[PDB]
């Protein structure tokens, strides 16, 4: 029996008023910020590039994309902001590679596509971290990889960021064979050349496909073959020949051109013998009570003014109803339950500074969700340079980390959205980058750091203001501001979420009005893998 | 088990709450009580296109109606004449802390502002009038909640108000 | 394909017969007996206790039971006569507590409820016992445990049968902590005051609910500053909700549930319902309440499967024991009943038919009317005793749930055999015809008039047929007094006395929770062929 | 390396002090009282008794024991105290069956004999429930039971309290088979007439051994069998004859005698493959660096005057060596790491009352011993009548509840030993019975019972004072002790640690003296199964 009447979150904001006014202009401006920076990505290299692409009879990475998915399917992309301005001078949009979650053949799957209209393709240190973060991904939710190569190899400049260490491009063949391992299918697509060292992915996959006269496959390229044997031989000779289709074998399929790819790999995909089941129960999918984009004028873009998360819950839930956890205990923190599309979810979610009874309250009802094997969300809003930052924190420190242990151990599903600041030991309990959440996105508004930019302003004028008082030289006003205002110049730059995208520590800034479809997909892709049972360390009472 | 189950229904009649008692019989059908008075009864739902109608008899006599249940509403519908019973709402539910303290009476309809009768800090009192406005020319005169003085006029006079607008702030008391 | 044709079991009873007439007369005089003694238990303390009661604003206990199940759905009481008489001078009504199985947002869950109109709410010896029944039937089944708390502590004058031992008071939160352990939710509502031990009740509950004035809870006994839901939900944290009221607590309690992504699996085939052929009401006439007249217990089969269909196993083969697979509700069930004295064929074809049912995972149900197992010198040497223990012995050792019904004697070791409270079948219910003892009252008198006529003939003074009854007679009021049905259910020897009509309704019920746990995969022992 | 000098506990008492020399001299009479009782319990029903059985060639019952087990091995006996004046004018010696843990054939086996003297070994509910002890100790411990069967049925004049429930009589054959699915050998040896019922014994068991002339078998006895068909049979002709040896088949085993009955079984058990594993790092034993008698100063047998627990641990353990746990933490509660004849062992004593701090410690103990399969032992001594008993509770039952819950979830072997009072929740939490420790030992000095006598006085004295002055009528201080003088004398007859083993509450009564031998067997028997895993609840933080 379901027919309950329950109570819903939410209320009307006052459209009026001159708060919401000036939140929802500022949010706005980012937001348009954030969509035509992304557009400007899109193009690639460029259209010289491009025209030089097309004139070879391939398609371009993302029509590539859009023919292999199934048609009017959404696409999940995934750090669209990889390498923004990370090189002095040198452009690299989407850091050369295009990965993110589509359906194929009605099967979710991740997509790895080289940009060959970047930089021919070569791989910058950012192009390997944003593919291993993209292969982490299909490992921990069992999703098919299709690799659609193109690419001119590693970038030489750059070359110690890239070869040598564990996270490096050896790390690539690595996942590979695990996923083999374990039944995860592995499905390259050679669509164009095939550089040295490169000529692995096609072999180390399960099934592979290349292109009739575009794909190059070769360990040694035509020019190594000249300096070390002084032989001249074309690439199509070399690699990726008939000669690999047939009298070398390393190709499973034969496709004409990049259509005939695309139609083949879709077909290989549905060959797969997989069928999704899921570990939770289902309820009908409803839409919540308020409209998203009054996200704009609730939140704004002013850290230091704040807002009730349940506002923002309200507003992503279906139906907007939500079952608080321990409501009147540790009030800083807002624990619950909800639905988003019918899959069943406990939130977590920021509302002041974090306490005692906050961190106990947060402990107890990651046990629940463990225990129940529910997903997790949590809301990361951390609260920085306040009279309350500046507090006794012996009982923090000793009830926090009781948070973090568990937040660690926790086996279910956990995608984190900063919606606000990040600052300290507050992003690890909050599942940080560092804790595995199987997804993390920010919103164009947010702020990350190890502290906030002003407290690490003030506590530098306490060290030199004691520095020139103990020693005795009197250190001016004016002097101060000689010492805060470039820290301050420095974390509002690296605290950026442009700065912390371009990098990848993020999966993708995203339009806080997309935030109950993103989640909804990520959430879906998630539930692929079966969610096993959580173990606990010991819990310091 | 070796007892009956017998329920206690509340059921609002206009603002007369009525309580009735009913019990399940193992037969099927139910023994309700209201007052001193009890009737048997029993019935079943069926539907005839995309109206539910409900068959029933009561101490005997058959009757048909067409059932619909909206929000708290019970409509019943016979050819006799029509009956809305309200299902009472449980406080838990409906919104604790109920909105106090409202100032402005809202426009009946969109329409052009035609009078003001307050200025931006005026003592009024209940029944006092604030504005008139005409829609579809039809005349409405807006008339003083309270006895609170006003903090603030919205509109004046020209303008054209939607409908539930705000026209009159009121100071907090 | 299932559209074979089969036979049906069951025949139409003679109504006009005499034996059929005062069967028929003295069940349901017996029936008519249980109804009203439950009609008093029905009222707990009293008026005056329960005018007391809503004084405070505190719904009855059994209302607040009808308003935490689902609307409509039935609700399956257990042990109503516990403390029946079982006290010199002290009424009980059903032992203080309310248990029982309903269904709460479409979960079977287990309710367990103190009624504080009795005793205030005290802990009586049975008060525990049936508590931990309750537990029991909730871990083998894995149903979820609602509290509804409102209880008083233990009763001191009776402290050294409460609080000491395994099964006493402790036991309770052992119980809780268990079930915890494995998922199975521990959902406590304070609905009242909470003292010394019942405070732990709260407290070691997975979820908790308690209301806004009349919940209490402290380790040590103003009752509302030292306790209530504003210190434990605001201060201590003690208390995961915070209720207005009853009401808006039991509404609380449905959406916990409702929140436990908990779906049921079902183990086995199912197959569609179908009534039985045959009025269960002539179950009356077929029975009776006279023991010593015997009548075919497949009578009593085709009056509660499926459409009266039954597949008698080895029918000709140790015919005093009847076995056969049917189905209740669409469920598949083996059912084994007493048609008379168990021999050496009857135990080795009960032995037989229940290893077929564990290998196949099929529910199993006993209906013991038993007289006892065969005497003689020759069965003895052809080894009953080791064909009886053939069948203790698998029957303890089966794994699929079992369900006893007593529709007759229950004497000896034939007890044992068909499942007896001692091998810990799912549920035990019994017909208020019923007679439980170690042995039939005549057969102790007769025993003890051998023992002494000759005690009094080898002696050599004589001891006359007046000295035999003044040996006999208080002994066959002693075995009737203490085999009556009310005996053994005010103990809680039995889950509940049911009316025959109500039959395969109560087995409908209780194999319906049992199969909310997955079906375990049968070890056996050493069988001494 | 195991060379490190290492700290020890315990220091010498001050024998002269005057308060060493009472407490010892009142810990004394108790134990010679214990001791001449149980040399009383030894005769069992009597001379006339013992010389009727002597007179039909049969052993008495603890002469069988003797020659059962290995030579000059020590025998482990359960429960001595058994009906100890638990019925109103029938004395029933150690409740008329005798069970303990010896060595057979160099193997541990839980030993269960009738005691045919004692009302000719007649059933009494306490029987039952002896017995029904002694099962569930050989199965949670994997230790084979041997049935010494010299039964005459079950007590008819108190069926009612041996039939029916399911801890009676029937539970007796209930355990026997899940004991044999499971491998735990079940020999029986018929050294005596086996009544109606008792006949399953030999029936149910693995293997069995009968006497020729002595041992009878029969379901129905020649009695029944003479009132239902008027046959009249000899008791060797119908049971027990060479008809169940080899007619029957019930025998597996035939025996001359006794002695040769006796040896027999022996060789059975030498027969069952078994060898024993532990699962426990082992050290070398040593004894403690004080005497034991000691403990009879230091504790004495008023439960007013309060010791230091340590003393007590200081001469038990090996070398009397502690390593403390969280001392300056909780002090009022004592947890660390010790060996007793070379197994690891975790203690926990109480050493005053319990506070929030000192359940806290304990929670996290356990934790710590569970992690690491480490046994555990409590030591009980609650306090009650204290100022401190008079605090407030409300934390205490918020904290409380954190170890009843992970001590009930502990599945590493524990033992409890009562050395002083048990009372209330405090008994829960300090592995009572009821949460099923492998062994409960009490000293002669402890109490037990829902609260302390004097509590129960005073708290009475409180409700009638208010009853009468809120009523009106006066209530005068004689009035006073016509209350608390009956409440006093009850909790003082219950409480006694007769009372307790009289019923089936603990499994026994044990000098002081003999504490470190009792629970060297004792852990030593509890290693025969491996330790499993332990799962915890919610941990309510
Ligand atoms: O070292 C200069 C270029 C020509 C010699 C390099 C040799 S060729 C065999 C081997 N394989 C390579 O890739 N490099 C070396
Ligand atoms: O304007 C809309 C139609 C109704 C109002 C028109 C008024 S009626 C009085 C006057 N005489 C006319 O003919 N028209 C206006
Ligand atoms: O009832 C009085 C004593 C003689 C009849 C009892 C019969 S004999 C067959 C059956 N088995 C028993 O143990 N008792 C009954």
């Amino acid at each position: 029996y379901h027919g309950d009447s329950v109570a819903s979150l939410g209320t009307q904001p006052d459209l009026g008023s001159a708060l919401y006014q000036e939140n929802y202009k500022q949010m706005k401006a980012l937001v348009n910020q954030l969509h035509e920076r992304v557009e400007h990505i899109k193009l690639g290299g460029g259209e010289k590039a491009r025209a030089l692409h097309i004139s070879r009879g391939k398609l371009l990475p993302r029509e590539r994309i859009d023919n292999l998915i199934d048609p009017g399917s959404p696409f999940l992309e995934l750090s669209q902001f990889a390498g923004y301005q990370l090189y002095d001078n040198e452009e690299v949009p989407g850091g050369g590679i295009i990965t993110g979650i589509g359906r194929v053949s009605g099967v979710e799957c991740m997509i790895i596509a080289n940009d060959a209209t970047v930089k021919g393709g070569a791989y910058y240190p950012v192009t390997v971290k944003k593919q291993l973060r993209a292969q982490e991904i299909a490992m921990q939710n069992r999703l098919p990889c299709i690799y659609l190569v193109d690419s001119g190899g590693a970038y030489l400049p750059r070359q110690a960021d890239v070869f040598p260490d564990r996270d490096h491009f050896g790390r690539t063949f690595y996942n590979q064979a695990i996923m083999s391992s374990k039944n995860i299918a592995q499905i390259a697509v050679v669509m164009g050349s095939c550089t040295a060292g490169g000529a692995y992915v096609p072999a180390m996959a399960d099934e592979n496909i290349i292109v009739r006269k575009q794909g190059t496959i070769f360990l040694a390229g035509p020019p190594l073959v000249k300096a070390a044997t002084g032989e001249e031989v074309s690439a199509e000779d070399l690699g990726g020949a008939d000669l690999h289709c047939r009298k070398s074998g390393v190709s499973d399929h034969w496709a004409l051109d990049d259509h005939h790819a695309l139609h083949l790999t879709r077909k290989v995909v549905r060959n797969l013998n997989y069928q999704k089941k899921l570990d939770v129960t289902i309820e009908p999918s409803e839409e919540p009570l308020f409209p998203a984009d009054e996200l704009y004028g609730i939140v704004g873009a002013n850290l230091k003014r704040s807002f009730d998360v349940r506002e923002v819950i309200a507003r992503i839930v279906d139906g907007s109803r939500f079952t608080e956890f321990k409501a009147f205990y540790g009030d800083t923190l807002v624990t619950g339950f909800a639905r988003i599309f019918g899959y069943p979810v406990g939130i977590v979610g920021n509302n002041g500074v974090l306490f005692s009874e906050s961190a106990k309250k947060g402990t107890h009802f990651v046990q629940l969700c463990c225990q129940r094997n529910i997903p997790l969300l949590f809301l990361q809003n951390i609260t920085g340079f306040m009279v309350g930052r500046e507090y006794e924190a012996e009982g923090i420190a000793k009830d926090g980390a009781k948070m973090v242990a568990a937040v660690a151990c926790a086996q279910v599903p956990k995608i984190t959205l900063i919606i606000g600041g990040s600052y300290g030991a507050g992003n690890y309990g909050m599942c940080g980058r560092a804790y595995s959440p199987r997804f993390l996105y920010i919103w164009p508004n947010a702020r990350i750091s190890v502290m906030g930019g002003e407290q690490a302003a003030n506590v530098l004028a306490t060290i030199t203001k004691d520095q020139r008082a103990r020693e005795g030289k009197q250190f001016s006003s004016a002097d101060e501001a000689a010492l805060k205002e470039p820290i301050i110049k420095k974390f509002e730059e690296e605290g950026n979420p442009y700065y912390s995208s371009a990098r990848v520590w993020d999966d993708g800034i995203i339009d806080p009005a997309d935030t109950r479809l993103v989640l909804g997909l990520s959430f879906s892709a998630a539930l692929n893998a079966p969610i096993e049972k959580t173990d606990f360390g010991i819990f310091r009472m | 088990l070796n007892i009956s189950y017998t329920r206690n229904m509340t059921l609002k009649d206009g603002k007369n709450n009525v309580a009735i008692a009913v019990t399940y019989n193992h037969d099927g059908s139910y023994s309700m009580q209201i007052e001193d008075k009890t009737f048997q009864v029993l019935g079943n739902l069926y539907s005839e296109g995309d109206c539910t109608y409900l068959k029933c008899s009561v101490n005997g006599v058959a009757s048909k109606a067409k059932l619909i249940i909206l929000e708290n509403t019970i409509y019943l519908f016979s050819k006799e004449g029509s009956i809305e019973i309200d299902i009472p709402v449980p406080k838990y539910l409906s919104s604790v802390s109920s909105q106090e303290t409202q100032g402005g009476p809202l426009a009946p309809m969109t329409g052009t502002i035609e009078k003001v009768f307050v200025k931006a800090g005026d003592k009024v009192k209940a029944g006092d009038s604030l504005m008139v406005m005409i829609a579809m020319k039809m005349e409405h005169t807006i008339k003083s909640p309270k006895d609170g003085t006003v903090k603030k006029v919205f509109y004046r006079e020209g303008a054209q108000a939607n409908r539930h607008t705000p026209l009159v702030e009121f100071e907090e008391e």
